[PDB]
């Protein structure tokens, strides 16, 4: 249950900062793209947000590996800890689903 | 909210 249909970006930061640990993550509805999803991830005591693209033919992170479903995208990044990297090259790790 | 820029 990393998938939280009910909450906003702000509420996701609050949840991760108070009930999560570094590595905690969840997925939630995107505000800036109605109908789409976003990952909210805690690292070093702060929260980063990562938009998930759904083109209708696959899901991806606006780049990188393509997936048929959102659960398979989440699974792949929980299994491949080095593959999710910033512009400046630091890794964002999806370690612990926040249920 | 801080949105990461990837790659």
């Amino acid at each position: 249950r990393w998938f939280h249909p009910n909450i906003t970006g702000v509420e996701a930061e609050n949840l991760l900062l108070t009930r999560g640990v570094d590595g905690s993550f969840l997925a939630r509805p995107s505000k800036s793209n109605p109908g789409d999803f976003t990952l909210s991830v805690r690292r070093n005591g702060a929260v980063t947000h990562i938009k998930i693209q759904n083109t209708g033919d696959y899901y991806d992170l606006y780049g990188g590996e393509k997936f048929a479903t959102l659960a398979e995208l989440v699974q792949y990044y929980m299994e491949h800890h080095g593959q999710l990297k910033e512009k400046n090259g630091d890794v964002i790790e999806l370690k612990y689903p926040l249920n | 909210l801080n949105y990461a820029q990837l790659w």
